[PDB]
Formats: structure tokens, sequence, C-alpha cells
RNA sequence: GCUAAUCCCCCAUGUGGACCCGCCCCUUGGGGUGUGUCCAAAGGGCUUUGCCCGCUUCCGGAUGGGCCCGCGUCCCAUCAGCUAGUUGGUGGGGUAAUGGCCCACCAAGGCGACGACGGGUAGCCGGUCUGAGAGGAUGGCCGGCCACAGGGGCACUGAGACACGGGCCCCACUCCUACGGGAGGCAGCAGUUAGGAAUCUUCCGCAAUGGGCGCAAGCCUGACGGAGCGACGCCGCUUGGAGGAAGAAGCCCUUCGGGGUGUAAACUCCUGAACCCGGGACGAAACCCCCGACGAGGGGACUGACGGUACCGGGGUAAUAGCGCCGGCCAACUCCGUGCCAGCAGCCGCGGUAAUACGGAGGGCGCGAGCGUUACCCGGAUUCACUGGGCGUAAAGGGCGUGUAGGCGGCCUGGGGCGUCCCAUGUGAAAGACCACGGCUCAACCGUGGGGGAGCGUGGGAUACGCUCAGGCUAGACGG
RNA sequence: CCGAGGGUAGGGCCCGUGACUGGGGCGAAGUCGUAACAAGGUAGCUGUACCGGAAGGUGCGGCUGGAU
């Protein structure tokens, strides 16, 4: 454009979008379960994936990633959810984090057991 | 704290010699001289191709590695040398050669800079007449790094100092043996050293 | 036409990419004062005031490097690079604390001054800023 | 120093006040391109000696109302109705940016 | 449930009498000598102004008044007693 | 009253007063009128107190007040001498 | 109903000031002067024909403010028209003071695409974070300013408030009560509750600095100085050092020969984090007191919360390690289990019976009292492109004219000097940043010094280019 | 006189919520047909119009980004 344009209209500055609208800013929001289910993915997967649907403290409910094998989840289940989609479960943008209220860690685990709620054994 | 594990599978992963043993390293029984292959399981695999950033990563461990310091300190030593007057490569070393635990083992006074390390510790080093028992402490140009009055009486910096007569230690150093008292003369130039790294590559680690 | 300095920084630009001998721009003072840099500088043999078609115009004389080797043996441009600065979209005036160096002082920069069109490294020994006139190297 | 601006009488239709038009160039903070702006300055004059189109100059005094800060100080030039009409024919034209 | 705060209001209320007093006479017999110069009727205008003006300044000797607003109280006093006067003149005694 | 001042810096159990002229009512670390000097009431290096003498006689003759302490800091440094 | 005073009035004096009308300088109400009028007060203590603290009027200084102006200051135009105290004037009220700030009347104005009005969001700056810079983002701590003190309204006292721990009233809420009635305002310091992913001790002392009052001894000071909790952050430190086999056991792999963990361990010697004992702080010398002169200058005295802590000395036990990751990006691989299941996943993608990608194990890589994760800012993103991008077919030329505002504009001479360039000078607070040096054993932290700008105010100068004004031309353009 | 606010009445903006309703995005292995990609078996696309379970068809005029 020219330099004249440049004066009269500018540059518009981009704004973004946020991918975790139900956290309401917050790293973490706490919510409680209402479905507790399993769906199948999107090809080319499949399986059948432990979610949940979670009413927020922030007055949204939305649906949330049970990670890990085995969960102990049911309805008025307290949770806390974090930032973070699945990306071949449409429509699942976070995860419950294990450990937590009322979602136990991962029994057994001894990899990675900080991203499970899972405590150190003997 | 500082890394205390293990120490010859540090240069078995390196491919040389990082002398952080002391009597060791000049031994046959340098684990070094036996298996010069990187330790565990696939050791003995004949390796492949690196990346670049594998070869910048590794000329830095072995850096590191060599003054047994963290990665912290390494980086914000780093970071200082950086910001400073032009040549970055030359003051990263310096500055590293100038911290007291190390210069306890250019003097001497310790077999390793391991052990060095804990001489200062301890307390058994002094810098210009006052107990520094502080490992990172900047030894600057004019310093005297002695041994303590209640420590000179004691078998490891007497044994230790004996051997160091038979030594030469670097020229940008100064030792009295008998007195067990140093003088850093200057911080060292490039060549001072002969050190198996080549910090260029240190710097194009970070500059990533 | 919008734009006499710019014109003749261009005629000369697209004379020397066919390696013209010479090339007409129509007559003025400050393009005098233009010509009188590249000239002395080294980047025209030099300039003549014309007449054409009954018009005042300026015969600039061109200059090139000398025939190479190889394929194209065209040769190596000796005004590289020939480009407006200051526009009349838009004024540029640098004080004398911000005149750029054209590539590490290989290269000239022409601009107008209350004493004069000078070259980058003349404004400096005058201690004077202008208005960025163009850049050539 | 009190601050003296120099501008054009656009109204005159007031008792004892004149409309000064004034303009200001200066580069964009960004762009470097020189722009004008221009600003009305209700201006006192108690003797209602100052017309349409004069170029008067007008300097920072007490305030006379809301608004007024400002007395013209010494006219430059009569006469000058060629500014006043880039003015009203820019007002006129602001009908036309309707809905 | 106390202060030495209570002690200020409680001497708050001392000086608002008194300062309110002080300004209901300053307007009566102020304002007494305008209508007597509009008359004018002008010993008798004078005569009042001047206790006017007394007591006016004796207010700005204390928090009643600020020294300026007294001189103000009083420019205005004496300058609308001037005009007034000037129609049926005659301004005996002397004030200005 | 303008008044001359000891607006403390340094660190924890790290005293560093400033030899300064500020107002009564200003906060004691706020913002102030000038800097006449220094103080290290440990004195842990060479010079632990300097004055401007010229220019804290300055306030002295226009009217700011010292303090019962930065008195004896001007006395220190002779800002009373005959 | 009694009663004192630095409380309150009256008279007097007028150095003086104020006001009104005159003249003089100056020039917005600045300064002079004359006539008239008007306004001063407070006493207390000791050593006493003497000081001291106080008092009164006026001037000046100094500091702290008020008000006014140029300029700069976010998103939506799917907000385009807004305006009756509205804009100006005369008179007046009001104030410390200008003003529609407020009132009466008069005039018909004021504002707006250079974005008025409306809606959204937001305290603003020094700075902070990023970035090659340009720029972007942000305003917690610290400092400056502003705004508010349960929600609103109001004034009073006063130099100063329309006053957080002052007063009045209305509202909402809460509480005491002997049930007649009364009270309260933590966005002070702790602390409680609620909300929340989440944020501290109902601690110590005025010893220091600082504030208030006082002649002073001093008193008050949740300002402050410190102590407490929190890996929240940064910095520093430890969990050991040297020796120790062609190399134990256990575990993993194996082509069954062996390979790995690994000098790793044990074990030998050396040192001695912690803890035990003793000594024990700097921060604190002033105010006062002596002589002198209640000065200058000498000299004396008492005072430490932190703290019996730091630190010094002497003794002295081998003394926490965990977290992430190993398909490519991207540093680190094998065995088993599982069999599109269970699961992983930042993106590309892994798993359907030989998975370096799931789970465990061995081994390995990275960090280390941390390590990971989520959220958010800048960067990579020249992906809003001023630096520094594009539009035939990738997203992008208005269907085409005409034309308003606006942007931009040929050759020659001169006048001005608006832009622009230069020189001088003022401002650009402290802290921060950066460089040098030094104090805490180092460091973080902190002191001292140094060095700069941009931007704006002012004075001087330059005149090429841009601007303007004036005069001339004919190449553009238009007409015959 | 002004005046917090309370009351009455009538507007404007925004947010949430509603039987029912519209189409939209998505979803390993549903039902219908085969419109488009080759001249895709009627060249295709196109603005508009009208019609048809559904893609689509047809008219008018336009484009080649249409084949031989
Ligand atoms: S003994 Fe050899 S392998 Fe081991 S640390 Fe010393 S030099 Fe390295
Ligand atoms: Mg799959
Ligand atoms: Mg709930
Ligand atoms: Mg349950
Ligand atoms: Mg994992
Ligand atoms: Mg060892
Ligand atoms: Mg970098
Ligand atoms: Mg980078
Ligand atoms: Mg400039
Ligand atoms: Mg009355
Ligand atoms: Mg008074
Ligand atoms: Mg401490
Ligand atoms: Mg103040
Ligand atoms: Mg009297
Ligand atoms: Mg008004
Ligand atoms: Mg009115
Ligand atoms: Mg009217
Ligand atoms: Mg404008
Ligand atoms: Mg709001
Ligand atoms: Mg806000
Ligand atoms: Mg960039
Ligand atoms: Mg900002
Ligand atoms: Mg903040
Ligand atoms: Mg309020
Ligand atoms: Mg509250
Ligand atoms: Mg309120
Ligand atoms: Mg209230
Ligand atoms: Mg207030
Ligand atoms: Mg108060
Ligand atoms: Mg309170
Ligand atoms: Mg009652
Ligand atoms: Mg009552
Ligand atoms: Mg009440
Ligand atoms: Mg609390
Ligand atoms: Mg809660
Ligand atoms: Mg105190
Ligand atoms: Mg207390
Ligand atoms: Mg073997
Ligand atoms: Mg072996
Ligand atoms: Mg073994
Ligand atoms: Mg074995
Ligand atoms: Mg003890
Ligand atoms: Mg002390
Ligand atoms: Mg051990
Ligand atoms: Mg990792
Ligand atoms: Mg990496
Ligand atoms: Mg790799
Ligand atoms: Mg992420
Ligand atoms: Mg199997
Ligand atoms: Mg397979
Ligand atoms: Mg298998
Ligand atoms: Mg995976
Ligand atoms: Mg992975
Ligand atoms: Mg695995
Ligand atoms: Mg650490
Ligand atoms: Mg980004
Ligand atoms: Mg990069
Ligand atoms: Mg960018
Ligand atoms: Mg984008
Ligand atoms: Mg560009
Ligand atoms: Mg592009
Ligand atoms: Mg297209
Ligand atoms: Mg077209
Ligand atoms: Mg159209
Ligand atoms: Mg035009
Ligand atoms: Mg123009
Ligand atoms: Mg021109
Ligand atoms: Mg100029
Ligand atoms: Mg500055
Ligand atoms: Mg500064
Ligand atoms: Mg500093
Ligand atoms: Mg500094
Ligand atoms: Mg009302
Ligand atoms: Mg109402
Ligand atoms: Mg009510
Ligand atoms: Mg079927
Ligand atoms: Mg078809
Ligand atoms: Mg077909
Ligand atoms: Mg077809
Ligand atoms: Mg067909
Ligand atoms: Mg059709
Ligand atoms: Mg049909």
């Amino acid at each position: 454009p020219t330099i004249n344009q440049l004066v009269r209209k500018g540059r518009e500055k981009v704004r973004k979008k946020s991918k975790v609208p139900a956290l309401k800013g917050a790293p973490f929001r706490r919510g409680v379960c209402t479905v507790v289910r399993t769906v199948t993915p999107k090809k080319p997967n499949s399986a059948l994936r432990k979610v949940a649907k979670v009413r927020l403290t922030s007055g949204y409910e939305v649906t949330a990633y049970i990670p890990g094998e085995g969960h102990n989840l049911q309805e008025h289940s307290v949770v806390l959810i974090r930032g973070g989609r699945v990306k071949d479960l449409p429509g699942v943008r976070y995860h419950i984090v294990r450990g937590v209220y009322d979602a136990a860690g991962v029994k057994d685990r001894k990899k990675s057991r900080s991203k499970y709620g899972t405590k150190k054994p003997k | 704290g500082r890394y205390i594990g293990p120490v010859c599978r540090l240069c078995r992963r390196e491919g040389v010699k990082l002398y952080l043993k002391g009597e060791r390293c000049y031994s046959p029984k340098c684990a070094m001289e036996r298996r010069p292959y990187p330790p565990g399981q696939h050791g003995q695999k004949r390796a492949r191709r690196p990346s670049d950033y594998a070869v910048r990563l590794r000329e830095k461990q072995k850096l590191r590695r060599i003054y047994g310091i963290s990665e912290r300190q390494f980086r914000n030593l780093f970071e200082e040398a950086s910001k400073k007057k032009g040549v970055t490569g030359s003051v990263f070393l310096g500055l590293l050669e100038s911290r007291l635990d190390n210069v306890v083992y250019r003097l001497g006074f310790a077999v390793s800079r391991r052990q060095a390390r804990q001489l200062v510790r301890h307390g058994h080093i002094t810098v210009n007449g006052r107990r520094v028992d502080l490992p990172s402490y900047r030894v600057r140009p004019g310093d005297e790094i002695a041994v303590a009055e209640k420590s000179r009486n004691l078998e490891l910096i007497r044994q230790n100092l004996e051997a160091m007569k038979g030594r030469k230690v670097g020229p940008w150093l100064s030792l009295d043996v008998e007195g067990m008292k140093g003088k850093f003369l200057r911080l060292p130039d490039r060549e001072d050293l002969a050190l198996p790294v080549n910090e260029q590559l240190v710097i194009e680690f970070y500059s990533r | 036409l919008t734009d006499p300095i710019a014109d003749m920084l261009t005629r000369i630009r697209n004379a020397t990419r066919v390696y013209k001998e010479s090339t007409d721009v129509p007559a003025s003072r400050f393009k005098e004062e233009i010509l009188r840099i590249l000239a002395r500088e080294g980047f025209i043999k030099g300039y003549e005031r014309v007449d054409v078609d009954g018009k005042p115009y300026l015969r600039v004389y061109l200059k090139y490097g000398p025939r190479r080797q190889g394929p194209d043996p065209r040769p190596e441009q000796v005004i590289h690079h020939i480009r407006r600065i200051s526009k009349p979209g838009r004024r540029v005036y640098v004080g004398v604390k911000e005149i750029p160096r054209v590539r590490r002082g290989l290269g000239i920069a022409i601009l107008s001054t209350s004493k004069g069109v000078l070259t980058d490294r003349e404004a400096r020994k005058l201690g004077v800023g202008g208005e960025l006139i163009c850049e050539v190297w | 120093p009190k601050k003296v601006l120099t501008g054009v009488v656009v109204s005159d239709k007031m008792q004892k006040t004149v409309t000064v038009l004034v303009e200001r160039q200066f580069p964009h903070p960004l762009y470097g391109k020189v722009i004008k702006r221009s600003k009305k300055y209700l201006a006192h004059d108690p003797e209602e000696k100052y017309k349409l189109g004069d170029v008067v100059e007008i300097i920072e005094s007490r305030p006379i109302s809301k608004r007024k800060r400002f007395r013209v100080l010494r006219l430059v030039e009569s006469g000058r109705m060629d500014l006043v009409e880039k003015y009203l024919i820019r007002r006129q034209n602001y009908e036309s940016l309707s809905k | 449930r106390n202060l030495s705060a209570l002690k200020r209001h409680r001497q708050s209320l001392k000086r608002r009498l008194r300062n309110k007093a002080k300004k209901s006479a300053i307007k009566t017999l102020s304002k007494k000598a305008i209508q007597l110069a509009q008359e004018g009727k002008a010993e008798e205008a004078l005569k009042i102004m001047r206790k006017a003006e007394s007591l006016i300044d004796k207010a700005a000797k204390g928090s009643t008044l600020h020294k300026n607003a007294a001189a103000r109280r009083k420019s205005r006093l004496m300058r609308k007693v001037r005009q007034l006067l000037e129609a049926a003149g005659a301004p005996l005694i002397g004030g200005g | 009253m303008v008044k001359i001042r000891l607006a403390r810096f340094g660190s924890k159990h790290n005293p560093h007063y400033r030899i300064v002229v500020t107002d009564a009512r200003r906060k004691r670390d706020g913002k102030y009128i000038e800097k006449i000097g220094y103080y290290d009431p440990r004195k842990t290096t060479p010079d632990w107190l300097k004055v401007d003498v010229e220019r804290a006689r300055y306030w002295l003759s226009v009217g700011a007040q010292p303090t019962d302490t930065a008195r004896r800091l001007l006395r220190q440094a002779g800002v009373f001498r005959q």
C-alpha cells in the first residue's frame, strides 16, 4: 500500500484466539463430572477413550480427557482440569489432572508418575 | 549440588580423557585406556553420524564436565562472557579458570578438581590471608592462594605439594612450595591451555 | 511527471543495463548538482548541457567495467545500484548523527543540505545533515 | 513563553470572539511522512475588529471563558477567504457521509 | 470508642457559631449601607459603611475571613456606594 | 518546613543513608530536593561520610532544619566551624 | 448556678498593610504615592536594669500547592451525527485565584470522518519483559502523580480536607439490648470468613532512620526497623574426597563364546555438612551533661528489638536425590508384555501378533533441591512487512465512468525561513539499565563514581530540498 | 432555591434464558442415487429464474479456467 494509505488506515494488530476459553485466563479450573463415559476416536484411530463432561466453577461445562490406564471417576466427582486437547477426540480441549480432588492417580505407574498423580514407591 | 556420581563413564561418552581422578588417570587402570567407547548397553555398536546439534551439545558437556560445574553456573558465566568486551571464547575460558576451586587444582594443592573443591569447602584454602570457603569465588590478578595455617600440617596437601615440586605449573600462575602459597598473575590467554575443547562450538551451542 | 529526480535515477539505471554510451535527462539545476556528485565520485565519465529538439537536456556519459570472460561477456557495472530514498510521498531527513554508510563506505549517499548537495563523507566533513536524496554503489 | 500560534478566522458570528483555525505539520511517528493537522481556537476580540478571512496571531492568555484561553494578538493578513472556503466545503461535505 | 478527635469536633462548633455570627453582621451592615447609598443619604450610608469596613477586617484578624476575601469584600462595598451616590450626589461625610 | 535528613538505602542489615534535603512531610525514602552527601553508619569503606558543605550551608542559611543525627554528621564534617 | 487562661470582644497606638477615588511608571489585577476610611497583640519559665520559649502587624526567602495552555495517550463507524448552561456577551455571585464555576438577562452560537456523540476496556508515567534494531507486550514490587475510604449527598473546623481510624443526612447490611432503645464501617497491621487453581505471623522493638508534640527530660509512632511462614523467585552451599579388579553379587542383554550397569560397590585411608563448648558483635553517638557564651570548639555519660544471632575459636559424625525425557523435529535403545485393545500424542503421527512411539524393566540423555505440566507475554512470524510483504493463474484491482475532500506535482529568478539541517543553553528527579571501583568470605544483594540521548523551551545561524509569496518560461495540460 | 435519593410513566443498549424452529461443523466401516474430475459419457463454470427426494435439471445471457 502507499505510505499515505498507511497513514490513513495503519496496520491491524492481529489478535490471538485462546484455545482454552473455559479456563477464563486461569491455569486450571475445578469442576464436577456429570457424564463419565467412553468415546470412540476419529480416523484412522480406533479405541474407547474415557472422557468426562465437567461443569466448571467458571460457569462453563466442557468435556475433559481422562489420561492414563484406569480411573475412578463417576458422576459428582470433584475434579481439576488443565489445558490440553486430544487431537483425535474432536471437541475435547482439556485434560483432567490426575491425583487431584477425586481423580485418583494411576495404579502401579512407574514412569512419568508426575504426569499421572502417582507417588513414589519403595 | 555438583555431580557426585561415577566419573569414567564421562570420558567414555565424550571420547577423550578428562583428567577427573588424579592418580588413576595416568595408570593403565584408567577406564579410558581399557574401554574407550560410550558406557552402557550399546557402546560397542558402531556409531551413526551425529547431528550438528549433537556435535555442539557434546563440546559443551565436555567443557562443563571438565570443571565439574553445574549448568546454571556454566551458563551464567557464559552470559557474562558474551555481553563482555569482544572475544567471548577467551573470556568464558578465563572466567572459568578464575574459579577458586579450579585455581586450587591448577596450583597443585589438590590432585583433582573434585578434591580441590573439597579443600575449599572444608576451609583449608585462604585468599590473601582470609579463609575463603567458596568454590565459585572469583580469583583475580594479584591474589595469593595459600593453605591455612591449621591445615598446612595435614597429610593430603603435604603429599600433594611434594609431587608438585616435580611439576611446572602454568605460566599465568606462581607456586612457592614449602610455603604452600601461590599467586594468580593474570587470567589466561587462549593458548595457555590446550583444553580438549573447541570453545567456538560452545558459543554456537547457545546461539541457537 | 511527478518526481524529476527519481526519473533521472531511473533513466540512468535503465541505460546502464543495456550498456548505452549515454542517456539524456531533462535539464534542471538540482539535477546538475547531483550529476556533479556522480562524476567526481567516478560513477559516470561526466555530463554536458545539451539541446534536444529545442529543449535543454543533460547528456549523461555512462561507464562500465571490463569485458569479462566465460558465457555472458557483459561487463560488471560501475553503478551497481542507484536508489531513490526521499520521495514526494515520504520525505526522509537525517541529522548528521544518523547519516548512513552505504555498503561500508564502498558506496555513496547523496543528500541535500543547507550547505549544498553533498556525499555522506562530505556531509560529516561539514558537520551538517539534510534530506537523503538517494544511495548509490 | 506564552504559546503564540498563527491561524485564520473561520467564523466571526459571535460577540467579542472569533474562531481561529490553526494548522501544524509534523512527521508521522512511524511512517515518517509529513502530515497536516488542524484545530479551532475561540479567541478574544474585545473590539470586534476581526472578520472572516483575517490571518491573525493568538497568544495564550488567561481564561476569558470555558474554551476561551487565547487573545488575538495582531493581524498578519486580511481577506484570505480562500481558506475559509476550504473549511466550509469540508463541513458541508459531511451531510454526504450520513445513514 | 474514644479520641482526641472528639475534642476537635466540640471546638469546631464553638468556632462555627463564631464565624457564622461575624459573617451575618458583615452582610447586614454592608447591605444596609448600600440601600442607604441608593437613597443617598450619604452621611448615613457612609457612617454605616465604615462599621461594615471595620467588621470585615476584624474578621480577617483570624480565621473567619482570608485577607483577600476581606479586601475583595471591602472593594465591592465601597465601589457600589460610589456609583450609587453619583446619582443624587453630595458625599458628606467623607470616606474616600 | 524543609529538613535535612537521612533517607536510608542499602539493604537488610546493610544501611546506607543519603544526606538529603527534603520536605518534613515527604515519606522517608521519597523524592527529595537535593542530595548533599551520603553516610555509612558502619564505616565499612574508607569514606563512609561525605558532605557538600557549601550546599549544606545554603539550605541551613535559607531555612532547612537538620535532624538530631544529621546535625552531628554536619558537625562531624565541620559545616558549623569558625 | 460558680470559675481560670496564649479562650473571647472593646478602646488606644499604625512600623505597617488593606480598600476606594486621583495622578506616575509599567502593561491583563505589576509597581509607586497623596487624601479619606479601616485592621495588631499573649502571655509563660529561670539564675532576673537579663536571657529564654512564646505573641502581633508587614516584607523577603524557601518549601508545598491551586488554576490555565501546546503536545502525546487503547478497541468498535455493525456508534455518524452531537449540543439549552448548550457557545459567546453584559451585569453579578463565588473563591486564595482565572472561568459557565454559579445566577439574570442578551445574542445564535459551540463540536464533528484530522472521527464529534455513543458503546467497550483501562488508573497514567519512571520503568519492566522481549527483540538485531524497529517494534511488540505490560504498569505487581520500588519512586513520582492521580483517584477512592461500605454505597451516595453535603458542608463545618482549619494555612491546608469537602478529611480512611472527623461531623451531618439518605440507603443497604450487621450487631448489642434490661426490648424502652442504641452501635458499627480492615482498600491501616495481624487475623477471620466467602470466592478462587492460588497468595503469610492475631510475632519483636522503637535500638536505628523518619514523623508528631514538647524548653527539656521525654511520650506516641503495626511508618519503620527486624523476626515468622511459603523452594514463589534469584544467588550461594551440601549429600563427600583420593584409592580400589580385565572387573564380586544382583539385575539387563547375548550368536551361549560373551556384552552392560562399572571404579560403580564393597573395602583402605583422608577430609569433617551438621550438631557439642567457649568468647561474642558492627549497626550507636547524638539529643542531654561539663567548661566555654544555652554559640564555635573541646570533654563526659546512658541507650541494641534483631541477638547470645552473625561471625571467631576449639571439639566433631561420611552425612537427603530426585524429576523429565530417549520415532523425526531433538540429546539418548534394547528385551519383555500388550495385539486398532490397553494407551500415547506440541505438530507430523504411533498401536491390527518380532512396536527403538503404548506399559514395565535394563540401559541411556538432560537437568538437579529441584524437575516437569498448565496458563499467559515477546521471539522465531518479512504471518500487519516504518526498518521489512503482496494482489494474471496461490488470498488480493473497485463492473465502468465522473468528480468532492484529501495525497501528490514541470523549468527559471528572487523575498521570507514553516518543514529540514547546525551551534549554543535550559529541562529530561531519585531508583533501575550500562561501564569502572569497592562493602557483605563469593554471589545474589548493596554503596560510590562515570557516561550518554531522544523529546520539548529559548538564543544564534544555514537555505540545497520541501513549504509559501512574488515575477518570468513553454517541454505537461488545455484551446484555435 | 438547589439537593442524595425515593416514587410514577415511557424509551434505548447489552447479557442470560425459552416450547419450538433454521441451517452449520464434526463423527472407521448406514440408506438413495452418480452431479463434478477423461469430451466424466449432456463440456464445465457462471449471474439470474423456475422446477425437482437428493445431488441437480432447464431457460436466458455471459466466461474459457473447454476437448477434438
Ligand atoms: S581414570 Fe581415565 S576415564 Fe576415568 S576419569 Fe580419569 S581420565 Fe577419565
Ligand atoms: Mg491408527
Ligand atoms: Mg461446583
Ligand atoms: Mg465419589
Ligand atoms: Mg510418556
Ligand atoms: Mg569416587
Ligand atoms: Mg539468542
Ligand atoms: Mg533467539
Ligand atoms: Mg532530526
Ligand atoms: Mg439579616
Ligand atoms: Mg485571615
Ligand atoms: Mg538477616
Ligand atoms: Mg507532599
Ligand atoms: Mg484598633
Ligand atoms: Mg457549565
Ligand atoms: Mg441561566
Ligand atoms: Mg435564548
Ligand atoms: Mg483536529
Ligand atoms: Mg467499566
Ligand atoms: Mg479499572
Ligand atoms: Mg523481529
Ligand atoms: Mg502502557
Ligand atoms: Mg499486574
Ligand atoms: Mg465515592
Ligand atoms: Mg468493603
Ligand atoms: Mg462511596
Ligand atoms: Mg458515608
Ligand atoms: Mg479527598
Ligand atoms: Mg484523618
Ligand atoms: Mg478503618
Ligand atoms: Mg431516636
Ligand atoms: Mg438516638
Ligand atoms: Mg451513624
Ligand atoms: Mg491472613
Ligand atoms: Mg474454597
Ligand atoms: Mg523511634
Ligand atoms: Mg507494637
Ligand atoms: Mg571381562
Ligand atoms: Mg569389566
Ligand atoms: Mg556383574
Ligand atoms: Mg558379568
Ligand atoms: Mg555459645
Ligand atoms: Mg553497637
Ligand atoms: Mg558414602
Ligand atoms: Mg527433556
Ligand atoms: Mg532440547
Ligand atoms: Mg538422536
Ligand atoms: Mg504447550
Ligand atoms: Mg505376542
Ligand atoms: Mg506388524
Ligand atoms: Mg513382541
Ligand atoms: Mg508416543
Ligand atoms: Mg514421545
Ligand atoms: Mg517405552
Ligand atoms: Mg541451586
Ligand atoms: Mg508467539
Ligand atoms: Mg532462532
Ligand atoms: Mg513482528
Ligand atoms: Mg496470524
Ligand atoms: Mg513496507
Ligand atoms: Mg505474502
Ligand atoms: Mg483467486
Ligand atoms: Mg478492471
Ligand atoms: Mg458495485
Ligand atoms: Mg483537487
Ligand atoms: Mg501541493
Ligand atoms: Mg516542486
Ligand atoms: Mg526553522
Ligand atoms: Mg537525561
Ligand atoms: Mg534518571
Ligand atoms: Mg546501584
Ligand atoms: Mg548509579
Ligand atoms: Mg435531580
Ligand atoms: Mg432521580
Ligand atoms: Mg429516601
Ligand atoms: Mg447395510
Ligand atoms: Mg452436468
Ligand atoms: Mg460423471
Ligand atoms: Mg458432464
Ligand atoms: Mg451421465
Ligand atoms: Mg443456469
Ligand atoms: Mg425440468
